[PDB]
RNA sequence: AUCUUAGUUCAACUUUAAAUUUGCCCACAGAACCAAAUCCCCUUGUAAAUUUAACUGUUAGUCCAAAGAGGAACAGCUCUUUGGACACUAGGAAAAAACCUUGUAGAGAGAGUAAAAAAUGAUCCCAAACAUAUAACUGAACUCCUCACACCCAAUUGGACCAAUCUA
């Protein structure tokens, strides 16, 4: 969810040049 | 430049600055 | 500090100092005293009370009436005590509470003479356009006390 | 959009200068909330007037007693606007089932018996 | 015409009120218990509560008849003699 | 409505409460027919409620009387000459016992707009105000701008 | 009009609030006798004893809870030492 | 013709007869009679707030000319009698304006006590004794 | 949805009767990779909610605060969304549906308050005035007081009474 401090762990776009 | 609600503008008039007042006058001190 | 005199040093009041309080209580002493020994030696003549009732304050003296639109549940013609007087005066001199005059001091005597329902009024609502009409009659009873006598006693 | 207001704890966060200012003291806190309601249902959201209904606040004035738990006042900090909350005081005690009948409420928020 | 010139008045009107609702925000920042003391010292009240709202509602039914009320109709003809 | 009616002072018969209360209701006339069906709650009045009310005031001589024949009515004369009927037919035992009551508890003064709630015979001590009391005076009783 | 003054001095800031002129009897009778208290009276005196049960019981059930509470850290904190031997 | 309304006189004559000191047509034509004593009746029940009001206006009014005879105006004659704990409403007040000047000459002159007390304490340094008459009785 | 937007049917909302037991508020936990808040529940304040039987009625409203899309970021402009008010009472801003204050209703010749005062182009200007006597007072159908209580919404729905006529 985007209001609990788990957010943003799935990202990986930013892992790809 | 439009008008406030009324509510707003005793807001606005309530919370407006009101400066420290210096100890003594210039004019007559330094 | 000094400044001299100007339209605006001083304010435009008198400067009113008050009496010292310890000769202030003798002369308070001495006048209660004369107050007091006018209404032993029965120098006063009709007396007039401030008595507290249903919820109204009503200025009354010997002989008159007075109209309570609440019933009493008394019988016709039964003596009562009014408590609850805030002032009562005589020609020369009158006594204040605070706010209530002590149960001693004052007695103020009234009889009820007459109990009955008020004329008839009328309440009537309505609201144009809306069919909104509607007519209602009340009676609100009442009951008349006479009172009979305010009498003093001594005790200041 | 016109949305639900969530105050911020900062806010609720007695100062060292706020303690001296009222009757209050951090450890040892008061039992009971004497509140009133001093503001009209009325032109406020519904989430007001539910809350209001609900602390049985639904008259003017007329004071009313809650707990000082955080249950109820997650409530009067939605209401806290239209209601006057004090603290209610005993320096007589609790009644005994003797003097029930004789008490009375000072306008300071003391409890006391037989007036 | 459409601004106004808000007065002196009013403006005491509102530093009243926020005077009061500061001191709403006083005495709301020390609760008594926590949220884990609370839990549950109420229930016992609610659950009676609740049953006699159950017990009021499941009571509805229509009242008895008696056979004196409709006896007493027929003194609708009572008569002197 | 008040300007669409009449109205009077407060006031009493003989200054009632002054020396002793007197009862106004002096005379009670009741009509009750023995067969009528509105005539009811008067029977069992007159059965069952009628001799507690003489008792309980014997200052008023009641009257009853069987034939009107239908309808029954209750005629209420006072001291001070004013008659009062009042309808009986087709009402309850508690409601002619209420409305006898009312009938034996108040003055026959017209029941119409009292103008004041309180009337007073003396109703100033120290004097009544007049333009010239709190006004100080002047030496030899001059006008302003005078110069004798 | 001084609700102000009034509260400053603890005292209702309707002079017909709680005071000796509203809750003291309005009347007696003349031989001395108290009369049968006014509706008012009854009225407030009820709030009021409504007012101090509630009072009491909040009360009672905040401490309760509290001893509960105390109960349950025994409980929970001591009976662990139970696994605590053999 | 099986059901025709044989007593329509007397509900007509239930109107007409709080219509009779009207003026003009309206006080013997229904149609119009109704509508005008209607207005009449919500006006009779509308009206009381306004008598309240009205009657208070006028006791403040007097009283402000009372107490003006005395070099006093009125918002210090009742802001300065309730701190003497003088719960004189102001029906009472005016009474005693008319109809007792001297009486309302001593309590003009209370009033005019307690203010200056007041004064001199506001203008003094911290809690010195308190005035004579400034002193509350606690219930 | 409708040869449909001047209407109808279904739903949503409303009403009555009946059955049962959970309904609302709600912290902690929890809802994705590509700002306001929202959803969900233990407790807690509450007393309501769901279900069944049976009907009618309303339906594409105006203004104000806010976030957007269209017309400038304007045209008092069309539309979507969250909230409030109106079509219900009362007091204020001059008159004033839409701003501010206030609701559950009657009598009182009682009381306390709420909001509420300006600063420095075309018939005829438009309250009158006032620079300095102590800040309090005034002000409702809000609240308290003595008494009494079913006795201030449209469409709709439930209920208690009843005028006059005929018949037994
Ligand atoms: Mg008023
Ligand atoms: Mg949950
Ligand atoms: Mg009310
Ligand atoms: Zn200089």
């Amino acid at each position: 969810y985007k209001t609990k401090p788990t957010h943003g762990i799935g990202k990986y776009k930013h892992l790809i040049k | 430049r439009r008008v406030m609600h009324f509510q707003r503008q005793k807001l606005m008039a309530v919370t407006e600055y009101i400066p420290p007042k210096p100890a003594i006058h210039p004019s007559c001190l330094p | 500090g000094y400044v001299p005199k100007t339209s605006l040093s001083s304010p435009p009041w008198p400067e009113v100092v008050l009496p010292d309080p310890v000769e202030e209580t003798r002369h308070h002493a001495e006048v209660v005293k004369k107050v007091n020994e006018m209404i032993v030696t029965g120098q006063y003549g009709r007396l007039f009370a401030v008595v507290h009732f249903a919820s109204r304050q009503w200025k009354v003296t010997s002989e008159d009436l007075i109209l309570i639109g609440n019933e009493l549940d008394l019988a016709c013609g039964e003596r009562i005590r009014l408590e609850k007087v805030l002032l009562v005066g005589a020609d020369n001199f009158t006594l204040l509470g605070k706010p209530l005059l002590g149960k001693d001091l004052v007695r103020v005597e009234a009889t009820v003479i007459e109990k009955t329902e008020s004329w008839p009024r009328i309440i009537m609502r309505f609201r144009k356009r809306k069919n909104f009409k509607k007519k209602r009659i009340v009676t609100t009873p009442q009951t008349v006390l006479r009172i009979n006598s305010i009498e003093i006693a001594p005790c200041l | 959009k016109f949305t639900r207001s969530r105050i911020p704890e900062k806010v609720f966060q007695a100062s060292p200068e706020d303690h001296e200012k009222y009757g209050g003291d951090p450890q040892n806190p008061h039992k009971l909330h004497i509140v009133t309601r001093i503001k009209s249902t009325r032109r406020r959201p519904y989430w007001e007037k539910d809350i209001i209904k609900m602390l049985g606040l639904e008259k003017a004035h007329t004071p009313q007693v809650h707990k000082n738990i955080p249950s109820v006042n997650a409530k009067l900090k939605v209401v806290k606007h239209l209601i006057r909350i004090k603290p209610l005081k005993l320096p007589q005690g609790l009644p005994a089932e003797e003097n029930m009948s004789n008490t009375c409420l000072k306008s300071t928020g003391e409890l006391v018996v037989q007036w | 015409r459409r601004p106004r010139f808000v007065s002196l008045r009013a403006k005491q009107n509102m530093i009243r009120r926020l005077e009061i609702e500061a001191e709403n925000h006083y005495w709301l920042s020390m609760p008594y218990m926590t949220r884990e003391q609370e839990r549950g010292h109420a229930a016992v009240r609610r659950r009676e509560a609740f049953e006699a709202i159950k017990a009021a509602a499941t009571s509805k039914f229509p009242p008895h008849r008696f056979i004196a009320d409709q006896l007493d109709h027929l003194n609708v003809t009572k008569k002197w003699s | 409505t008040a300007r669409g009616t009449p109205s009077r002072f407060l006031a009493s018969v003989l200054h009632n409460g002054l020396g002793r209360y007197v009862q106004q209701l002096q005379r009670l006339s009741f009509s009750v027919s023995r067969d009528g069906a509105s005539s009811r709650g008067a029977r069992e009045f007159v059965e069952r409620e009628v001799i507690d009310f003489a008792r309980r005031n014997p200052g008023v001589v009641i009257y009853v009387n069987s034939r009107p024949c239908c309808v029954p009515r209750v005629v209420a004369e006072y001291l001070n000459g004013a008659v009062r009927e009042e309808s009986i037919h087709c009402k309850s035992v508690e409601e002619i016992s209420t409305l006898v009551q009312k009938l034996a508890d108040q003055s026959g003064l017209d029941v119409i707009r009292i103008r004041k709630p309180f009337h007073t015979d003396n109703p100033s001590i120290q004097g009544q105000w007049h333009p010239f009391t709190n006004k100080p005076t002047t030496f030899r009783g001059l006008r302003p701008r005078e110069v004798q | 009009a001084g609700g102000q003054w009034r509260l400053q001095q603890g005292l209702a800031a309707n002079p017909s609030g709680y005071g000796p002129l509203t809750e003291l009897p309005d009347w007696s009778y003349a031989d001395g006798r108290p009369a049968p208290p006014m509706k008012g009276q009854l009225r407030r005196k009820a709030e009021r004893e409504t007012f101090a049960r509630r009072v009491v019981l909040l009360s009672q059930e905040m401490d309760a809870g509290l001893q509960a509470w105390q109960l349950r850290q025994q409980k929970l904190q001591e009976e662990q030492r139970k696994q605590e031997n053999a | 013709l099986r059901n025709r309304v044989t007593d329509r006189y007397f509900r007509i004559q239930e109107v007409l007869k709080h219509a009779r000191h009207f003026r003009g047509r309206k006080n013997r034509c229904y149609r119009l009679a109704v509508r005008t004593v209607i207005r009449a009746f919500v006006k009779c029940t509308k009206a009381r707030y306004l008598k309240k009001k009205n009657m208070r206006t006028l006791w403040i009014n007097r009283i402000t000319a009372a107490s003006q005879e005395h070099g006093l105006k009125y918002p210090a004659l009742i802001g300065n009698l309730v701190k003497c704990q003088v719960e004189l409403n102001r029906k009472v007040l005016a009474d005693l304006a008319i109809y007792e000047p001297k009486t309302f000459k001593s309590l003009a002159a209370l009033a005019s006590r307690r203010r200056h007390e007041g004064f001199a304490a506001a203008l003094g340094d911290g809690k010195e004794p308190e005035g004579i008459f400034s002193r509350v009785v606690q219930y």
